[PDB]
Formats: C-alpha cells, structure tokens, sequence
RNA sequence: GCGAAACAGUACCGUGAGGGAAAGGUGAAAAGAACCCAGAGAUGGGAGUGAAAUAGAUUCUGAAACCAUAUGCCUACAACG
RNA sequence: UGAGUAACGCUUGGGAGUGAGAAUCUCCCAAACCGAUUGACUAAGGUUUCCUGGACCAGGGUCGUCCUUCCAGGGUUAGUC
C-alpha cells in the first residue's frame, strides 16, 4: 500500500535471459520483511498488471572488502521475480 | 559497425564482455 | 562579524609577497584560510589519468593555481581614502539600518 | 593508456602483516631414569 | 580422532545463548559484568 | 648434541672460506658472437656448424 | 665519480647474494655481463637487471664514456625481515625469518677512486683539527 | 600515563565463564616528484618543486648489539681467560 | 650462533601454446594409482570458500604467467523437497 517494498530493480544476465521469450520475468529488490502478497499488492497499485506468480530470494550477508584496513559486511537483500502474462511487457522506467 | 565498436570491453556493472546488450549500451556509460 | 569576507580587497603583510594585492574568491572559516588570486602560485606536477569521459583527455600540464593563506597574514585594503593605508577595522552598528558595518580605526572609512 | 584510479580506495600493494600468538603449550612426561 | 569441540548450532545456542543466560540469577550477573567490560560479543548469539 | 660454547664470528668465516664460487668457463659462438658456457648449444641453436634448433 | 643503482626488499638473501657479488666486483662491464648471464643461480638474473640499470644511468644521466666502467662495489646489505609461525610437533612452534637484502651496485671510470675517498676523509679530519687550532689562538687572545 | 593517544575491551585465545596486546611525529605549504633513461613492472638514476630530497610517503632526531666495504699494520712449525 | 644445517609431510614422460621470464600455467598424447573407492547424492558442520575476468604486495614449505589467496562483477526461484 505505502509502496516502500519496491526499492530498486536489478538488471543482470540471468534477469535479461528471463526478460525474453514470451512471458517476461522482472527481478526487483524488495523489503526483506515483505511477503509475497505484499509484493503482488505493490505491483498492483503501481503498475497495473497482475503477476502470474512471485518467487522470492534471500541473499545472506557475507564479508566484503576483506583484508582492507577496515573490513565490512554486506547488506541483506530480498529478491522478487515477477512474471507478467503472455504478450504483456511494461517498461520499468517511464510512467 | 558503431555498435560493434562500442561493445568491446567497457564492461557494464552487472555484465562481462561478449554478451553486451545489442541495444542497451548508452545508459550507464553515456 | 568577520574580519575578511568574499570579495573585499586584501593585501599580504608578511612572507615573500609584501604588498601583494589580490581579490579574495573564497573563505574557509574552519581552517582560517583565504584564497587570494595572483598570490602564492604553485604548480602541481599534473599526472595523466584516463578512466572517465572527461578523463579521456584531461589535458593538464603546468597549471598554476592559488594556495590558501592564513587569515592572520591578511590585511584589509582602503579605497575611499586618498592615501591608501593598512589598518584595523571596527564593528560599529549604525542605527540607520541597524546592520553591522566594518570601519577603519585610523580613518573614518566604511568597509 | 586508460591507466587510472578514480576510486577513493585503490591499491595493489595491500597492507597486511601476520602476527604470532606465541602458542607454546608444550609439556613433558616421566622417564625410566629414576635412581631410588 | 574426536577432539573436544564438535560444533552444533542447536547445542551452542541452547547452552550459551541469550535466552539461556536470561533465565537464572547467575546468568544475569554474568551479562551485567560483560556489559561492564563493554564486550562487543555479549553472548554467542551474535557472530 | 648442542653447542656448549658459542662460535665466534671469525671461526664462522674460517669455515665459510671454502664456500667461494667458481666462474664457469665461457666461449664465443662462431656465428653470433655472444658468450656461451663451454660445450653447450648457444641461444641461436648453433653448435659448431650444425643448425640444431630454430632461432630463439 | 661513482654511479650507482639500488634495490630495496630484494627477495634473495644477502648471504646467498654475497657469493654472487664477489664474482663481479672489480670486473669489466662486458665481461661482468657475460659472466653473470651464464651462472646457474637465482641471484644472477636480478643482479643483472640492477647492473644493466646502473650502466644505463651512468652513460645517460652522469655522462660517462662507457668503455671505462668497472664494478667498483656490489654489495647486499641486510634488509627487513618478516616473522611467521611454523607449526612444529607436539604443539610447539618456531619462528621462520624470511630474510631480505638491500642491493646496491656501484661502478666508476677512474681506477684510483679509493684515493679520493681517503682524500675526503683526510680533508674531513683536517677541518676538525683546524677548528681546534683556530679556537686555541682565540682562547689565548682573550 | 587508564588495559586502550590509532576504529581497544578491538585483533586474538577458550565450548563457556574468562584472559587480553602492539601500534603517534614528511614538509611552512603536497608544492607527493610532470618529463627522460634501464627494466615486464614495482623500482632505481637524472630532471623539477622545496631552504633542506641523505626532509620522498620505508616519511622528526637515529644509539648499540648485528651484517658488509676499504686506506694502514700483522698473520699459514703454531699450545693461546 | 647453531646454519645456509635438519627439513620441504605417499604420483611420471613428451609435444604445442601463452608469457619478459615455465620441471610447476593452458591444451593434447600417453603413464601410474583409486575403483565397497581418491567414484556419485546428501545430513551435520563450514559460511561465499560457488561462476566469470584480472593481479602476483602478502600466504602456497621450491617456482609460478597459477591458485580454495586478493580485486571487480555475478550466483541460491517451492501449494507438492
Ligand atoms: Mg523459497
Ligand atoms: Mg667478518
Ligand atoms: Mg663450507
Ligand atoms: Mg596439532
Ligand atoms: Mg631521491
Ligand atoms: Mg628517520
Ligand atoms: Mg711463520
Ligand atoms: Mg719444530
Ligand atoms: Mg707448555
Ligand atoms: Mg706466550
Ligand atoms: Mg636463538
Ligand atoms: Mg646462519
Ligand atoms: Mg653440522
Ligand atoms: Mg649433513
Ligand atoms: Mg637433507
Ligand atoms: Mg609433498
Ligand atoms: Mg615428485
Ligand atoms: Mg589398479
Ligand atoms: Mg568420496
Ligand atoms: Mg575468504
Ligand atoms: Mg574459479
Ligand atoms: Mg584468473
Ligand atoms: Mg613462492
Ligand atoms: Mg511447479
Ligand atoms: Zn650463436
């Protein structure tokens, strides 16, 4: 509802491999506390096309910048894979 | 031609060389 | 108020440059410095770096810029007086506009 | 060319130095050389 | 050979965890002292 | 067995007196001129008058 | 007129490097290069680079003839070490000291270069004695 | 001097309670060495800035033990706190 | 100092290539061991050690152009497990 559970879309080789061939699959990063239903609701209120299904990924924090004078940890990411129906392809940028 | 020249190296954030997008190479490195 | 502002004429009273006239372009209050144009010209040995659209050329040779100067070495320059001289300033408050204005103490010149 | 480093942190000779805890938890036992 | 320490998530958390320490007067005394020493790793719960 | 007395810095060098190195015998190639250690193929693969290996 | 070249933190040991440096001190340029290029030692393809750099900056920077260079002094001073813990048996441990050498090679064109060094030292000793003597008349003057 | 002048109750040790360090100083100002030479490069030698570069980032001063070089003298029938 | 001494902790030959540099890196051909296992799937534990590209300060008991090391980017999809 508040639509703070859609932080940033991410574009990688896996993402672009999916974003072709009839059904498109768009991968965003979402609030780690959000649920699948909240992700679908956010997509409903801000895009307008009902996802066919939603898959979720949790990327665990790991050590980064190892050996550097001050080492630091990573940030917890939850990934969401929206899949729109046949024949529909909306743009992530431009509204 | 020009798009062939602009696909060599110049690796984008999430990618490597070779499979550079055929149409999207003017956004990050503009 | 402040002794030195951005814009007023200033000279140097100590160092190699004596009677060094310039215009203050910018004031760092925290480090008590002041960049004055034409004085303390240093020439950094400009390397070559190419990692950006602008860095592809980044033509830099013997660029001479401005080094900051301690605010203590600076002294305000008089202009209204027929015989220009170096002096100290006050912080009188004129009731005409109720705004603080600097006035020299060896004369009666504002700012 | 194109040899540059515009990042705020960049170095090839990474600073590191190994330390020693002087772990010497050594002991010993008895013997067959006992003259009683 | 079988050394003394055989790791296990469940056993470690149930013996030296925060909830295990916050169940008796002795554990409360230990945590206050560890807070006095300003230990970054208060218990084994935090990595 | 372990030293009950320390060996000075002079006895050490007296023992090391026989550790000096020897200069290996060198000769001149008859087709390129560089010095090569004796009885061995030069850098050009030219031993005497015989083309041995392809040029470096 | 001594030209020189240096190398800090050379991986070779000074002990295992002095054996090679003693094979080139006092030797002519071409013969030293020829001798050092065919010696089967680790500290031979590193002293060669230092020697070559020294020749280059002697005939380019300081402007010397190039047909008069002889190895004046090639030495391997003791460099900083690094301490590591080698795990021994029965729980003990020892300290392995990877030792490093600071290499410096020096060549001259004049075969009498030691005389000038003794001369400067002689000049230095004399300046100390002259000051004492100059101080003594002044002490007597007052 | 508080264990801790630096990001110290940290790194690290132990299952745990607990135990527990070392490490400061370029230059007035980075003006941190463009350029040339050797090298694959780091780097070194010049050039340049600077009063000083043997103040060069290994950055106030730099002791001894220790390791090398050299002028001069002595030493291969010699029992040596 | 011991001392450049002991030790370097079970596995061969060649051809081609990269590279400034190759017994140690890549490919190929053999060769030798495992084969109720050095084969394959997982629990526990480990916690990115997984993939790509680059590097050879440090570590690899030698070497290294190479690494489970370092840098940058990426990788883990459940109504039925
Ligand atoms: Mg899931
Ligand atoms: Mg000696
Ligand atoms: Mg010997
Ligand atoms: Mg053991
Ligand atoms: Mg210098
Ligand atoms: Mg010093
Ligand atoms: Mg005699
Ligand atoms: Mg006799
Ligand atoms: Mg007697
Ligand atoms: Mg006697
Ligand atoms: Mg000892
Ligand atoms: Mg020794
Ligand atoms: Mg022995
Ligand atoms: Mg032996
Ligand atoms: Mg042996
Ligand atoms: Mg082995
Ligand atoms: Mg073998
Ligand atoms: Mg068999
Ligand atoms: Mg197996
Ligand atoms: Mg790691
Ligand atoms: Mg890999
Ligand atoms: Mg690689
Ligand atoms: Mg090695
Ligand atoms: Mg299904
Ligand atoms: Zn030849």
């Amino acid at each position: 509802d508040v639509t703070n559970v859609l932080l940033k879309p991410v574009l990688t080789e896996k993402v672009y491999f999916n974003q072709m061939g009839e059904t498109k699959k768009y991968v965003f990063v979402v609030n780690p506390k959000a649920s699948k239903t909240r992700v679908k609701l956010a997509f409903e209120l801000v895009y307008g096309i009902k996802p066919l299904k939603v898959n979720t990924l949790i990327r665990k924090p790991t050590t980064i910048r190892g050996g550097s004078r001050f080492p630091g940890l990573s940030k917890l990411e939850k990934l969401a894979v929206i899949t729109l129906p046949k024949g529909i392809a909306i743009s992530v940028t431009g509204e | 031609k020009q798009t062939q020249d602009l696909t060599k190296n110049m690796k984008i954030k999430g990618f490597r060389k070779g499979k550079v997008p055929p149409t999207l190479a003017k956004d990050y490195l503009d | 108020m402040q002794r030195i502002k951005k814009g007023d004429k200033v000279v140097v009273i100590t160092g190699k440059n004596k009677g060094g006239s310039g215009i203050v372009l910018k004031i760092m209050p925290a480090r008590q410095q002041a960049i004055v144009e034409g004085l303390n010209k240093v020439t950094r040995h400009k390397k070559k770096d190419q990692t950006t659209k602008r860095a592809a050329k980044q033509s830099t040779g013997k660029v001479q810029q401005e080094a900051p100067i301690f605010l203590s070495k600076l002294a305000l320059f008089d202009q209204k007086a027929k015989q220009q001289t170096i002096g100290k300033i006050k912080y009188v408050m004129d009731p005409k506009t109720n705004k603080k204005t600097r006035v020299f103490k060896k004369s009666n010149n504002t700012l | 060319x194109x040899x540059x480093x515009x990042x705020x942190x960049x170095x090839x000779x990474x600073x590191x130095x190994x330390x020693x805890x002087x772990x010497x938890x050594x002991x010993x036992x008895x013997x067959x050389k006992a003259a009683d | 050979m079988k050394r003394t320490y055989q790791p296990s998530k469940l056993k470690r958390a149930k013996t030296h965890g925060f909830l295990a320490r916050m169940a008796t007067a002795s554990g409360r005394k230990v945590l206050k002292l560890r807070r006095k020493k300003q230990r970054a790793q208060l218990t084994v719960s935090s990595e | 067995a372990v030293q009950q007395r320390r060996s000075s810095k002079h006895r050490r060098d007296k023992r090391r007196s026989h550790d000096a190195l020897t200069a290996q015998a060198l000769s001149v190639c008859q087709k390129c001129g560089k010095k090569k250690l004796f009885h061995r193929v030069c850098s050009c693969g030219m031993y005497g008058d015989l083309r041995v290996k392809k040029a470096y | 007129m001594i030209a020189f070249a240096k190398q800090f933190r050379v991986r070779i040991s000074p002990q295992k490097a002095r054996l090679v440096c003693q094979l080139i001190v006092g030797k002519k340029t071409a013969d030293a290069q020829n001798i050092l290029s065919n010696t089967p030692k680790k500290a031979a393809t590193l002293i060669a680079k230092l020697l070559n750099s020294a020749i280059a900056n002697a005939t380019n920077n300081h402007g010397m003839n190039g047909d008069a260079l002889y190895v004046f002094e090639c030495v391997a001073n003791q460099g900083p070490s690094m301490k590591r813990t080698i795990p021994r048996a029965k729980g003990s441990s020892n300290m392995i000291t990877k030792r490093s050498s600071n290499l410096v090679v020096k060549l001259s064109d004049n075969p009498n270069e030691r005389q000038e060094l003794i001369k400067q030292q002689k000049a230095l000793v004399k300046k100390r004695v002259e000051g004492q003597q100059k101080a003594k008349m002044a002490r007597q003057k007052a």
